[PDB]
């Protein structure tokens, strides 16, 4: 049993017609202090899976090493390591889910919320969540921390149910994710303007975008605001 | 802990009250009368926190006696019970509430009927054929549920109460040093010596 | 993140625009610079409710002062703030910087921490984000700076405070207090972030 | 709660 | 979920119609939009009794002030009187209000927290669904909104709350306060959560319940003759 | 401190017919005032014509269902592919639950199937493995809303024969699958209105001699 | 200081008259004429706007006052005394009724409350 | 320890076609121990009916208080108080004890004598008003009553039908609550007649 | 509410059938008597799971004894297996109040009260009303050693009804058992709802009610 | 609470032990024998926490009986008491200590002398002419200080113990449901029926 | 209690 | 958990 | 107040010399710069006992590494620190900056906060006094500075940290890590205070 | 303890 020290905020994600998108800001907070502004919280596993992690960054770096070690071990005595016996998103998720629930049950949890985005062998979109309690759930849109409260409402207006996934293009899905990251920059005190975004498509594969910035921000209306009520000057 | 029982028969109300006063692992007295005569045809038994019990009973006694002198009239048991309830209902939201549970046994001369009232320290009032306060409560309720009848005589009422006390002496784990029994009928309030 | 800086022509008040309820930004365009008199302004840090309540009372006291004794000194304004903050220190969480322009005393800055103590300073910083710019402000502050120099000093200072403090953010608001009158300046993220 |  | 949105010639406030006692829905259609004055309305979140009580008290004192001054009441007056009351009680009166209205000064939109802090905005949201609502407002708000656009944005922000928040639910209540016009109160503006027909009628055959006793109750006064 | 438990809400309902059984649950998964998923199944086919649902803390529920599923697999291996009877499954689950007696699974478990006489069976467990066979059981957040309704409408409680005045009870009768599914749907529709953690969708698993089949119905999403 | 007038200024004279009430009524007699008429479907109250100076804006002085949305008042006698009674009447309509029952008081009960305020000025110290 | 579940009990009110029904259990207990099965929780001031659940001392106190207030109302107004007005009086009276409240769950039922419109309302302990068209529930088995009412109820039931629905709603809710039962009363209220029925129910 | 008392005709065992989760009635149809073997019964009070699990386990241990010693275990031995087990778990929070009732040639009719506290007591009558355990019946007035079997069954049945009425956490139905030489006999399940009205009318008791 | 008394007279040791077993406000039994025969001339009475009392007594009984069989010899009361003390002295620093107080009454056949030992749950041992555990302790000590003599007969010892129990029945506030009395002399251990 |  |  | 800064020719470690037990300065000339290898040094902040214990183990691990596999990388040293800090995070209060010079990798700085996370940075600051110089250091740090520039940057930075932080003070110690070797610098109050 |  511990308390989290250096932390990462919201990870947000959604399914679209041909794959999945996931995003996370590049900040490691130390309480109210925005200490590290160069932290990558999307960790790709092969060319078909991205793991987005929020919470304690020390525990994130541990999980990063487990996944790096998982790829190494899968290759051992495996002639089809880069083909039919490659790591699937569903394999990578179930492993983490097992670890997370075991660690909570020994009262020494990995203080994280994890979203595993990827595409399976048969081209099926994979998107599932697990956290420090070992609680798991899947949905057309998933988000951790503040994202759950602010991102999901916006992403659910694009994909409300399972039938809206085929009508959702990558152009539309990415636009929704990018807009959600701006909203989070506006209302999240532990957010960052700098973020990373990963698209896993069943046709074009894995596209990993770094050093993205929130842009087209509305602040101009602020100049017209004076005092808390009765001031007019 | 203190036994206070009440049974309303055909033509009277009988109140049995435990004789022992205990503070911790010490027996302060073995002949205590946990009762006050409010009016000639109204009797109140009381159990609860030390001092509070007597202080409350004597305060109620004084107010009812004052009403009697001023109007040259006896308040009905229903009226006396309502007054007592309202005094307890005030106290719960006061700085230091009276921690007193009371039984009020009365004979209404206007209606020629005996009446028993159970009131807890919160000011919770009910009219009952039989009542009790404390650990003894549950046992006496189950026993009287069986044996009690509305048309019972005073003598039948005493035998059933005698059985309750006998059974409580075995079953209860504290020595309550016997009970004092008092009957309230049209002729007034008398104490049964043989028990 | 709030600061007041004296320069040659008067005083400048600077603040961020972020109000937080926990880690949620309740208001991202807050006006933390409040008028208590024509040329006496204050910066508010701590409880939003407490600082508003205080600011509202001080504005009342100085309006009534003006009616009777004419324009109050910046020292007088600071004293009224102190009196409220010191005497109610057990129930208040208010850190207030008082800044004002007289023609006799020119630019003056008074800081009032939690205790309700008063400190007259050439410049003052306060709020959660102030801790990160103690080093910067001390190295970069000179006396009798120009308006342009003082605006740059505040812009750079709060720019750093906003960068490191999660509780600080949004736009930088400033209020210039000189003989010329009262000027309101705003600086948006796209400007101050790239400094 | 609201609270620079 | 309660929102306020400023537009070109006035202000609009909206609210959901759910009240909760723990995880249970106490009221499926409840009115959170309170009339302080004919053209000053405010939306309430927090302790249900406290929001009603504090708006009725200030609404009463505002009416007496309007009669005394021979002037239509101002939002800043209601705002000042609310914040001074809530501050006095140090948050123990759990009222979180969005106060809007039009007066001779113009159109105004304010929020007021239970501890007695107030703020100004073109778009505000309060309650458990505030983050769902603010997400929609932050995404879709612009300067110089029309009336039709402001109602749409307001009810969209409430819907976000209704769907994505367990605290918010049922219908959308709107009030439009336009300058030089009577405030229009649109009760149940939207009804997105209408219950579907049951599979069965549970209407029992008469005489199903076992009855001990029957009696007439006398509700009439003591009679003549 | 670190709290190892959470509440994911939801509600489950088991009804036993004469030659069938149903185990129904809402598809909503919540945390506090936030919705996690509008469709995350909670009722599972475990093999040998047994359906199971552990409702409460989702993590503990997922863990228990996994362990029981694994228990069914090893029963086949160790006992020459013998079919696990519902009474045997029930006793096995008691031992799974009581295993963690001093660090419990925060779940209410219902299992449905057919007894060895081919009659519909529902078994109900507490978190620490106390179990009992029943005709009716609702578990989870909205159990208090639904159970009274089932007492009235399945067991015909406080219902008497008209013109007797409480002298003769309404006769107990086995309900058809079509009648049972109506009660399940109306139960959940009602629970959805008055409970904030119930809604989004309803998934019903019906067990007959022929096997396990699945029905889904939409619920209000507020 | 302190209000040391804790005694009645209105007392019974040997004839059984209450002097100050009679003298108050004499003040009312000197006052400008006002009237009220009740119809089947309404009530009308009227008075003369006796302007003190033609430079004075007689619109600013209201002799006919709204007490509640459904209750109006007019007077004869001392205007200032009327103005403070209207203020007290409007307030008591809220404190003693609307804040309790959530509706405006009926005419007869608001009259009863105004009457009470004026009886007290007849007996109080 | 929790004041609103020491004595226990339940009240439920329903609207029908030109009628209202209010019903309560008869139990008063000290937690597990049952003391009285004669403790009625429904009172009437003229044609306005008030049911009160919660701490029994406050049930009795508020009954005495509303009898007091409605008696003075009638003397001054020269007419019986109406349900809508009485609802506002209950709210007022409860909220004036905001920081020291009565631990009760009041329920108002009655027909407006002039408009003839059936009216029900519920309150929280600090006097917040729930004015539902369909039904109001209160007490230790409120969850149970919400479940029963939400499935059993349909609008515009005739008086003798409405009786069966409210009765089955109470009886089955009470049997799933330890601190409720020991008998039940049902009031069927029409514009100018009121029938009161005691129900046979399991006594445990 | 569990009652087990001894008389000339053997042992009477009466229990209610209500399970409570706080003030919520979980069930009205729970078996609170475990049939360990034809000559051994166990009553259940406290934790539903703790009783069910360990008294089922006791049945296994009592069976192993019979296989290794070719004889039914004595009530004394069976009671002490359970008492020595719970004592190992003492302080861990096991909640259990059980009467082990049986007949053996060696001992005759025997009742042992076993407690999660580790208490083990022999007695002629044991009772569990509310959360308290008594060495006397819930009425005790009607008790005489020489009682008719069908007269004794009534006292047991009536005694559970008495407690079921007053206690909020007791009710559902009464389950009756008669233990003798050559095993126990089930004497049926009696719904308290129906039983109460029948008993009232026939006995002329529960006058404080009305119906 | 439980009465356990011991009195060593000229030629025997007498142990009086209360017959009541109570959990809270419930009387579990009224005929409980709070004693074990350790050996033919050694008797141990015990009072304390439920289960612990019997479990400890039976454990000690088994170990002493084992020694007897192995050596075909009876351990002296001094030896048995020292063993019992050492077992309790171990338990206090264990994970869960035995909360048991014991009296050990024995007749030493070698010295032809009766011996009484008082040992508390900590393993505090003393040889006494008379001993007691619990609330009754102080009273019986003051009474026996007066009336006790070393050269008293078994009959004199019983009368003095009879007086103690009589006096305890009045003075103590709990019903301990009478006592069981057992005598330990050269002829062995016998139970006094009449008491 | 009642509490958007 | 359930608990006569 | 501790910092490590990369420049063109290698890395420089800087620290104050103040050890506090509450508000008492236990040591005013502490050496907070500790050698784990010839050209791998660390700065210690947090518990003096914990950081020494860790530093002592790391020095052991790298000595044994050198015996087997030759000179370890700065990355390797940081990893050993992390392994100890992360796995024992529940029992440790240690904030360590690791700085080292390779010929291949040149100057490298790794910071290890409380969590036991690792961050490779151009420069790093830590300790209580670091909070006051976040603003200053961010504005004034450039990449590929000269030795003289980097010494000035650290001297000015820690000068401010010491000025504002009560827990920081005494002399400024620095250790220069280049191809040329290992240079120790000291700067006394009279020098750095007047900056 | 000793603790920059
Ligand atoms: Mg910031």
């Amino acid at each position: 049993t511990q308390q989290p020290i250096v932390t990462g905020t919201s990870v947000i994600s959604m399914k679209y017609d041909n794959g999945v998108i996931i995003a996370a800001d590049n900040l490691g907070s130390y309480g109210s202090l925005l200490r590290f502004n160069g932290v990558e919280r999307l960790i790709p596993v092969g060319d078909n899976t991205v793991v987005g992690i929020s919470g304690d960054i020390s525990d994130m770096q541990h999980i990063e090493r487990l996944l790096k070690d998982l790829v190494t071990e899968n290759a051992y005595d495996n002639p089809l390591a880069d083909a039919e016996e490659a790591l699937e998103p569903s394999y990578i998720f179930e492993y983490l889910a097992t670890v997370m629930y075991q660690r909570r049950s020994k009262m020494n949890p990995l203080w994280n919320a994890i979203i595993v985005a990827g595409v399976q062998s048969n081209g099926d979109q994979f998107l599932r969540y697990v956290n420090l309690l070992g609680v798991t759930y899947s949905s057309p849109t998933l988000a951790t921390g503040f994202g759950a409260h602010m991102a999901n409402p916006l992403l659910r207006k694009v994909v409300d149910r399972e039938s809206d996934i085929p009508k959702t293009t990558v152009q539309v899905a990415e636009e929704a994710i990018v807009n959600a990251m701006r909203v989070l920059y506006y209302r999240d005190a532990r957010s960052s303007r700098n973020f990373s975004l990963a698209i896993i498509d069943k046709n074009t594969g894995l596209t990993f975008k770094k050093n993205l910035q929130v842009e087209n921000m509305k602040w101009d209306f602020a100049k017209d605001i004076k005092g808390y009520g009765t001031q007019k000057i | 802990m203190d036994i206070i029982l009440g049974i309303r028969v055909q033509d009277s109300v009988i109140l049995a009250s435990s004789k022992a006063v205990t503070r911790g692992i010490s027996v302060l007295k073995d002949s205590d009368d946990k009762t006050r005569q409010l009016s000639p045809h109204t009797l109140m038994s009381f159990a609860g926190e030390a001092g509070d019990t007597v202080q409350f009973a004597e305060y109620i006694q004084a107010n009812i006696q004052l009403y009697s002198i001023r109007e040259d009239y006896e308040l009905s048991p229903q009226a006396v019970s309502s007054f007592v309830r309202q005094e307890l209902a005030k106290s719960i939201r006061s700085r230091r509430p009276y921690q007193v549970n009371v039984l009020i046994g009365g004979y209404d001369k206007k209606k020629n009927k005996p009446e028993l009232y159970q009131i807890d320290y919160l000011g919770t009032k009910v009219e009952l054929p039989y009542g009790a306060h404390g650990y003894s409560g549950f046992y006496t309720f189950s026993l009287l549920d069986h044996h009690y009848r509305p048309d019972m005589t005073t003598e039948e009422g005493l035998d059933l109460l005698k059985l309750c006390v006998q059974e409580l002496e075995k079953r209860m784990p504290m020595d309550f040093k016997g009970v004092i029994v008092k009957i309230v009928d049209k002729d007034g309030i008398r104490q049964v010596d043989d028990f | 993140s709030i600061m007041a800086v004296t320069f040659k022509d008067g005083v400048i008040l600077g603040a961020d625009s972020r109000t937080t309820t926990g880690a949620y930004i309740a208001n991202r365009v807050t006006d933390k610079l409040t008028r208590v008199h024509d040329k006496i302004w204050c910066c508010r840090s701590g409880s939003a409710a407490d600082t508003q309540a205080i600011a509202d009372i001080v504005q009342y006291h100085l309006e009534l002062y003006t009616s009777q004794y004419g324009t109050p000194s910046t020292e007088t304004a600071a004293s009224v703030f102190k009196e409220l903050c010191y005497e109610n220190k057990d129930n208040l969480t208010a850190g207030i910087i008082v800044a004002g322009y007289d023609d006799k005393n020119k630019g003056e800055v008074y800081t009032i921490p939690l205790g309700g103590s008063v400190h007259k300073l050439p410049y003052a910083i306060a709020g959660s984000g102030s801790t990160f710019i103690y080093g910067y402000c001390d190295k970069n502050f000179r006396e009798n700076m120009s308006k342009e120099e003082t605006v740059d000093f505040i812009k750079h200072s709060l720019s750093q405070a906003i960068k490191w403090d999660g509780s600080s953010g949004g736009v930088i608001r400033m209020v210039v207090l000189t003989a010329a009158g009262v000027e309101r300046l705003i600086f948006y993220p796209d400007e101050y972030e790239q400094l | 709660x609201a609270y620079x | 979920t309660i929102v306020g949105v400023k537009f070109n010639n006035g202000v609009v406030i909206a609210a959901d119609t759910r009240s909760t006692q723990g995880p249970i829905v106490a009221d499926k259609n409840c009115a959170k939009l309170h009339r302080i004055s004919p053209k000053i309305w405010c939306a309430g979140a927090g302790t249900a009794a406290d929001t009603e009580a504090v708006t009725q008290l200030i609404g009463s004192n505002i009416e007496l002030h309007s009669l005394y001054t021979s002037r239509e009441p101002r939002v800043v007056s209601a705002l000042q009187m609310l914040k001074q009351h809530l501050f006095k009680y140090q948050g123990h009166i759990g009222a979180y209000l969005i106060v809007a209205g039009v007066d001779p000064t113009g159109s105004h939109l304010f929020s007021i927290h239970a501890h007695g802090s107030t703020d100004v905005g073109y778009y505000l949201s309060l309650g458990s669904g505030s983050l769902a609502a603010m997400a929609v407002l932050e995404s879709h708000w612009k300067q110089d909104l029309t009336k039709e656009e402001a109602i749409k944005l307001a009810s969209d922000a409430i819907q976000a709350g209704i769907w994505n928040d367990l605290g918010s639910g049922s219908n959308v209540d709107v009030c439009v306060m336009e300058i030089g016009k009577d405030a229009e109160y649109l009760r149940n503006y939207l009804t997105p959560n209408v219950r579907e027909e049951k599979q069965k009628s549970y209407k029992f055959p008469r005489g199903t319940t076992a009855v001990l006793k029957e009696s007439i109750v006398n509700i009439c006064d003591i009679q003549e003759e | 401190q670190f709290n190892p438990y959470g509440d994911n809400g939801g509600t489950i309902l088991g009804i036993a017919g004469e030659d069938f059984a149903v185990l129904a649950g809402d598809t909503r998964n919540i945390t506090d005032y936030s919705i996690n998923s509008r469709y995350e199944p909670k009722v599972f086919d475990c093999g040998d014509n047994i359906v199971m649902s552990a409702n409460g803390f989702a993590a503990d529920g997922d863990a228990l269902v996994k362990r029981f599923k694994n228990s069914v697999k090893w029963y086949h291996f160790d006992h020459n592919d013998k079919k696990l009877s519902i009474n045997s499954a029930a006793r096995n689950i008691q031992h799974l639950l009581y295993g963690k007696r001093f660090f419990p699974y925060y779940v209410h478990t219902i299992i449905a199937g057919l007894d060895e006489d081919g009659k519909g069976a529902v078994y109900s467990f507490d978190p620490v493995g106390s179990y009992e066979r029943e005709q009716c059981r609702a578990g989870g957040a909205a159990a208090s809303l639904i159970m009274p309704f089932l007492d009235n409408q399945v067991n015909f409680k406080n219902q008497y024969e008209p013109g007797t005045n409480g002298k003769v009870k309404k006769p107990l009768k086995y309900l058809s699958v079509e009648e049972v599914i109506k009660l399940v749907r109306d139960s959940f529709t009602s629970a959805t209105e008055r409970h904030i953690q119930v809604g989004d969708g309803l998934e019903i698993l019906i067990v007959t001699k022929d096997g396990v089949r699945k029905e889904f119905y939409e619920l209000k999403r507020d | 200081m302190t209000d040391r007038y804790s005694f009645s200024l209105t007392t019974f004279s040997p004839s059984g008259k209450l002097g100050q009430i009679d003298y108050a009524l004499t003040a009312v007699k000197q006052g400008v004429t006002s009237l009220g008429i009740k119809a089947t479907n309404g009530v009308v109250i009227a008075t003369e706007k006796k302007s003190s100076s033609p430079l004075a804006m007689s619109e600013t002085l209201s002799k006919v006052s709204l007490l509640t949305p459904d209750i109006g008042a007019v007077y004869s006698g001392m205007g200032p005394d009327y103005r403070v009674l209207v203020d007290k009447s409007r307030k008591v309509a809220h404190t003693s009724y609307k804040r309790i029952y959530g509706e405006y008081p009926p005419t007869k009960l608001l009259v009863s409350e105004v009457a009470k305020i004026m009886q007290e000025a007849t007996q109080s110290g | 320890s929790d004041p609103s579940s020491i004595n226990g009990g339940i009240v439920v009110a329903m609207t029908g076609k030109d009628c209202v029904a209010i019903a309560c259990d008869l139990r008063l207990g000290s937690q597990s121990l049952g003391v009285s099965n004669k403790f009625e929780k429904i009172f009437h001031y003229g044609h306005v009916f008030l049911g009160i659940t919660g701490l029994a001392t406050d049930v009795t106190t508020l009954n005495e208080m509303f009898r007091y207030k409605t008696n003075l109302y009638k003397l001054k107004e020269e007419r019986a108080i109406e349900p809508e007005t009485f609802t506002q009086l209950v709210s007022s009276s409860l909220y004036e004890r905001r920081f020291g409240p009565y631990f009760v769950g009041p329920v108002v039922a009655g027909i407006n004598s002039k408009s003839g419109k059936p009216f029900i309302a519920g309150f929280d302990l600090i006097g917040c008003i729930d004015e539902a068209k369909d039904f109001i529930v209160s007490g230790t088995a409120s969850d149970q009553l919400f479940g029963m009412c939400e499935s059993l109820y349909e609008p515009n039931l005739e008086p003798e039908d409405l009786f069966e629905t409210i009765s089955q709603a109470l009886l089955n809710a009470a049997d799933r609550d330890a601190l409720s039962g020991w008998g039940a009363v049902v009031y069927i209220i029409k514009k100018d007649e009121v029938v009161k029925r005691y129900l046979k129910m399991r006594q445990d | 509410t569990t009652l087990a008392f001894r008389f000339q005709g053997g042992i009477i065992v009466a229990v209610d059938s209500r399970a409570t989760a706080g003030n919520w009635v979980a069930s009205q149809t729970v078996k609170k008597v475990i049939e360990i073997n034809p000559f051994l019964l166990g009553t259940m009070a406290g934790g539903a799971a703790d009783c069910q699990f360990w008294e089922t386990w006791l049945g296994s241990q009592c069976r192993l004894h019979e296989l290794r010693e070719k004889e039914r275990i004595s009530v004394a031995a069976a009671s002490k297996i359970l008492s020595n087990l719970v004592y190992q778990y003492k302080g861990a929070g096991l909640s259990m109040g059980t009467m082990i009732c049986g007949y053996t040639r060696k001992e005759g009719p025997t009742i042992y009260y076993v407690d999660s506290d580790g208490t083990r007591l022999k007695g002629d009558i044991f009772c569990v009303v509310s959360g308290q355990t008594f060495a006397y019946g819930v009425l005790d007035s009607n008790y005489k050693w020489d009682l008719s079997v069908e007269d004794a069954l009534y006292l047991g049945k009536r005694s559970i009804l008495a407690a079921a009425h007053r206690d909020a956490y007791s009710g559902g139905s009464v389950n009756l058992y008669h233990v003798t030489e050559d095993g126990w006999i089930y004497h049926g399940n009696h719904d308290v709802g129906e039983l109460f009205w029948k008993v009232k009318e026939e006995e002329g008791s529960f006058n404080n009610v009305i119906g």
